[PDB]
RNA sequence: AACGAGGAAUUCCUAGUAAGCGCAAGUCAUCAGCUUGCGUUGAUUACGUCCCUGCCCUUUGUACACAC
């Protein structure tokens, strides 16, 4: 067998993660998958990657998709960077050393928002539900958990060691306190989720859903009900769309990003600032206090509004620096593995500028949306199609890319081995060849069909072509010296979507849009054979390289391996749960990789049919993949633009009770004996006490009184083992239960939670042990005895007063009602018909 | 009247019997109580409570009377001592 | 009896839980790690009967 | 697996008293010239002095202070 | 030559029982290298406990009161 691991994984620049910057022509960290990518802004390729040792399919990795890298931040002084992952764990990465030092997990989620600060080493977490869990990077352990949300986290800020205010994805803000453990207040935001928060020292800034900001003003004001928090002013105009993240720095700007392409930034003000402009609202109020209330109903006080940045693809993270206090640089990472750079300069009065700078793009290297089909060279060059246009030239022993051209909606590509010439196969009803060496658009040829193209293969001698449809046609093409022509265009009843040229150079199978696939002589287009019985329409057909056996998988996730002499089968294997997508074999050996929709890379045997290897590599779609003609390496093609290449290698009731007992009174006989210390020590002469006797160890952990510790043991023995658990107890552990009771007396709070308890306890130890009680001549005895039978029926007549009150009191009330409200009867016999009529009366199951 | 009817639930067993006798009480004495004399409409809720109190009545004083095997414990050890 | 002439019930309204044993929960106030607690407790309860 | 000392039943010294004096005449007239009879004599005459010269004094006293060895 | 009441390790057994003793029959299966009945003699030691090893049950009291 075989043991093939990935080397790297490429178009990785940008994640869904937030990145960093690090100063020095700046350098940026931003997210790949399993990893981090970090370069710098100047240059654009990358430096280092941090990432352990584990490949998928060897043994670090397991049967589940590998944790995506959700979030990442970073400190310049420790130089580390707290990454969170998809699974709620928690890794920081040394920056120089590049590698993981500290790896806990105490989330069920994802993490969304993380915050640490080195002035104490601490380290918040936030994930998507509600548990905000704080850890020391010097000690490991998790500090103090912070749970009062009900949906997820995704505010966040630290206020040093006192509060901490978190926002949800629903409408709702919590402070909490550091020392209580508990929240202070909560207030709604918004009908709908607030999803950013920024703060300055003075403003809280929070985003809706329907471009609405909220400012808030904290305060350290001790008040119940209010003053805390309040909620002066609402704020419009971002989008139509809503923000998701809000920053600011200061010289006085800040920026909320949208997910409509859209980042808007407004400037802040400060005192004279605003002061000069409530004089001007002052003026603007001249011309009762109506425009005074309504310059108290706004945003023009604090929110200037600068200006807005449109992208053309979806905006997913950004940070944001400052130069000279004159050039405010904002940088970007798109829904594409692309890297926006935006520099905008100002005077602190005016934008300076209609556009943002993009002085620095990052392009050249990810994949700009979803890659769809592969290509490899006979000497190991590899080639990636992409949907948008990207059709890029790629090398695995430089990892590298070698330059990217324009090709419309491409689809599929199949590599010339003579010249080192691409055919591209678009969307658009039309084919193009594209050169290594010279330029790219030579000679392709327009409008070679109609609908969408689907299927494009070649003969090994790679001057026939074949270009499968939708246009219910398959097309042959030749090549003649310059430029391609059609040769011979079959039709045919279906819409055809995988078509494979056999290696032998005899075969050419096509798949319909039925649950059909019939393969025709390459020779002869002579209508050879037809296979059935799949369900849905085939996307993948795979022979083999001897020309024996046919392998195919629909969308119906299964593989029918097929006969190519007799079309039979051999194998009708269940697998990829999704929908199984393409199908690629080993030249040398009966071997077929399956990728599929659900992320899982599959590697099974021609003569067994069972999973020999097993790939979990990412986590999105695996679009297309692609197999070595002589090494062996799998190329798998991916959604989230990745690029994978697999190189080949005890106790009892009643004994718990005794050691209850004998804990607490010696504690309780300690502190007597020390109380007559210093009733012996501070009144007569001085004395030098014995100076407080320690509490037991197990007693001071829980912080449980001598009495009550004893008291829930009582509660924890159940009620038919508490009558014969009781007699085990011998008589000298009686007089220290009779002392303890006359110690819990002297609490009336901790008797009458269990009053008929202790009465059922005490009244079972006496009543069991009278003869030795009565018979043991002893002062103190009959000095505790006295002093419990009178506080117990003290208490007991209390509890008695109140019950015998209530039963008179409110029989009055049932028999005033009775007179009142009720309209008596005189008829005495229809009277007394009319009260069993109106009587209570309930059903009972009887035997007759 | 709606602390009465969620004392009228408290009632019901035999442990929080306490907390909802001394909230009737505190009803009957550390309230407004000519105020509660005043107002109807309650009356039928309340007199379905009584008779749970009058069993916590008696298992009560039913306890007053195994508190005075004490007496008997504290008069024969004096008359032998 | 007088667990006759008021048998403790389920509550009136959906926004509490009343129990046998007197005690009355609210929806709002519980925690939901104990709002699972009482789920799996009125799960298991209603697969016996 | 401590040996630990505990009291006896009545009942229990009475059977293990009738037990260990019949098997000390048995084991004492295993293959001697004296017979069953003579040697019963001689074990509950001995017994009853506590002469500790019987099987069963000889196995009292051991008994106990094994039991006597830990409390 | 083996053999002076049988090693480790295992199995069974609570009263007309274990054990010992003879007599009779040979029942459409099984049994003569034995099987099945019928009598005589007739004990020790637990008859408690869930501590260990197992095996099962229960964890809304719903079967009507009181108690809990």
């Amino acid at each position: 067998y075989q043991r093939f691991e990935q080397a790297a994984a490429f178009g990785v620049i940008a994640s869904n993660a937030n990145c960093v910057w690090i100063p020095a022509p700046g350098q940026l960290i931003t997210s790949a998958l399993e990893d981090v990518n970090i370069w710098d802004i100047k240059t654009g390729d990358l430096v280092s990657k941090l990432s352990d040792g584990l490949p998928p399919g060897a043994s670090d990795a397991r049967g589940a998709k590998p944790a995506e890298c959700t979030y990442l931040e970073a400190h310049k002084d420790t130089d580390l960077l707290a990454v969170g992952y998809a699974d709620g764990v928690i890794k920081v990465w040394d920056l120089m050393s590049k590698t993981v030092l500290l790896n806990f997990n105490g989330h069920k989620a994802a993490i969304t928002l993380l915050q640490f600060d080195g002035t104490g080493t601490r380290l918040i977490s936030g994930s998507k539900d509600s548990n905000i869990i704080v850890w020391d990077l010097v000690g490991e352990v998790g500090l103090y958990k912070l749970r009062s949300h009900k949906d997820s986290i995704t505010g966040f800020w630290c206020q040093g060691e006192d509060w901490l205010i978190s926002t949800s994805k629903d409408g709702m803000i919590k402070l909490w306190d550091l020392k209580t453990h508990q929240c202070i207040e909560t207030h709604i935001a918004h009908t709908g989720e607030c999803w950013g928060l920024a703060v300055k020292d003075d403003l809280l800034i929070t985003t809706g859903t329907d471009s609405q900001v909220k400012i808030w003003k904290l305060d350290i004001e001790n008040d119940k009900m209010g003053g805390k928090l309040t909620e002066m002013g609402i704020f419009e105009k971002q989008s139509k769309q809503r923000g998701l993240k809000i920053e600011f720095i200061t010289n006085s700007f800040f920026y909320i990003q949208n997910a409509d392409k859209t980042i808007e930034t407004f400037r802040i003000r400060x005192x004279x600032x605003x002061x000069x402009x409530x004089x001007x609202x002052x003026x603007x109020x001249x011309x009762x206090x109506x425009x005074x209330x309504x310059x108290x109903x706004y945003s023009s006080f604090i929110l200037h509004p600068f200006q807005t940045i449109r992208s053309l693809y979806k905006i997913k993270s950004a940070s944001w620096t400052t130069v000279s206090s004159s050039k405010l640089e904002l940088v970007l990472t798109t829904s594409s593995n692309t890297i926006e750079y935006y520099s905008i300069p100002y005077e602190k009065r005016d934008p300076t500028s209609p556009a943002p700078l993009k002085t620095h793009t990052i392009e050249l290297q990810g994949q700009r949306t979803d890659v769809r089909s592969i290509d490899i060279s006979d000497d190991n060059k590899l080639l990636a199609t992409a949907s948008n246009g990207s059709l890029k030239i790629w090398n695995i022993k430089t990892h590298k890319c070698i330059r990217t051209f324009e090709c419309g909606y491409a689809l599929t590509c199949k590599f010339l081995p003579g010249g080192l010439l691409v055919i591209l196969g678009t969307r658009n009803g039309e084919l193009q060849l594209f050169d290594l060496a010279s330029s790219s658009l030579l000679d392709t040829i327009e409008d070679a069909h109609d609908a969408a193209i689907w299927s494009l293969d070649l003969t090994s001698d790679g001057k026939r072509l074949v270009t499968g449809s939708a246009d219910k046609t398959v097309k042959f093409w030749d090549f003649k010296v310059l430029k391609l022509h059609h040769d011979t265009t079959l039709e045919l009843t279906d819409d055809i979507l995988c078509v494979r040229v056999s290696p032998d150079d005899r075969y050419l199978a096509i798949s319909l849009l039925d649950n059909t696939v019939k393969v025709f002589f390459l020779d002869s287009m002579k209508f050879y054979l037809s296979l059935y019985g799949h369900k849905l329409p085939v996307l993948s057909i795979d022979i083999s390289f001897d020309s024996k056996m046919i392998i195919t998988s629909s969308a119906d996730k299964n593989i029918k391996i097929w006969g190519l002499d007799f079309g039979d089968c051999h194998k009708s294997l269940f697998a990829h749960q999704d929908s199984i997508m393409n199908v690629k074999f080993l030249p040398q050996s009966h071997n077929f990789f399956s990728c599929s929709k659900d992320a899982v890379v599959k590697y099974w045997d021609g003569e067994k049919f069972e999973c020999i290897q097993k790939l979990y590599a990412h986590q999105s779609e695996v679009w297309a993949l692609a197999v070595a003609t002589d090494g062996g390496f799998v190329v798998s093609s991916s959604h989230d633009h990745s690029i994978r290449i697999w190189e080949e290698t005890s106790l009892k009731a009643g004994e718990r009770l005794m050691e209850a007992l004998d804990l607490g009174i010696a504690e309780i006989e300690g502190l007597e004996a020390y109380n007559r210390d210093m009733k012996l020590x501070x009144x007569x002469x001085x004395x030098x006490x014995x100076x407080k006797p320690q509490g037991n160890a197990v007693l001071i952990a829980v912080n449980k009184t001598p009495e009550q510790y004893i008291m829930d043991t009582l509660l924890r023995i159940r009620m038919s083992q508490l009558e014969d658990a009781l007699m085990v107890m011998p008589f000298s552990y009686v007089l220290k239960f009779l002392k303890f009771i006359d110690t819990v007396m002297q609490n009336k709070t901790l008797l009458h939670s269990h009053l008929p308890l202790i009465c059922k306890n005490l009244f079972f130890i006496i009543k069991f042990n009278h003869k030795e009680l009565v018979s043991q001549k002893n002062e103190e005895l009959k000095l505790q005895i006295n002093r419990v039978k009178t506080e117990l029926r003290s208490a007991l007549k209390s509890t008695e007063d109140d019950l015998g009150f209530n039963v008179q009191g409110l029989k009055f009330v049932k028999q005033q009602w009775n007179l009142r409200h009720n309209y008596e009867f005189v008829d005495e016999y229809d009277q007394q018909e009319k009260e069993s009529n109106s009587a209570r009366k309930r059903v009972f199951g009887t035997v007759i | 009247i709606l602390l009465m009817k969620r004392c009228r639930d408290w009632n019901t067993n035999a442990k929080t019997h306490t907390i909802a006798q001394r909230t009737i009480r505190c009803i009957l004495m550390h309230h407004n109580i000519a105020k509660l004399s005043e107002i109807p409409g309650m009356v039928k809720i309340v007199d379905a409570i009584i008779p749970y109190t009058q069993r916590h009545f008696t298992r009560v004083d039913n306890l007053v009377e195994q508190s005075y095997i004490l007496d008997y414990a504290l008069v024969e050890m004096d008359k032998l001592f | 009896a007088p667990q006759e002439i008021y048998n403790v019930g389920k509550a009136e309204k959906d926004g509490e839980i009343r129990l046998k044993n007197g005690v009355a929960m609210s929806k709002e106030e519980l925690t939901r790690e104990d709002k699972n607690r009482l789920r799996r407790a009125l799960k298991r309860k209603r697969s016996k009967a | 697996a401590r040996r630990q000392a505990v009291d006896v039943s009545p009942l229990r010294r009475v059977n293990q008293a009738i037990a260990l004096l019949t098997i000390g005449a048995r084991e004492a007239a295993f293959r001697n010239i004296k017979t069953i009879a003579e040697t019963l004599a001689e074990e509950l005459i001995n017994a009853a002095k506590g002469s500790s010269t019987s099987y069963a004094i000889k196995k009292k006293d051991e008994l106990e202070r094994v039991a006597k060895s830990n409390r």
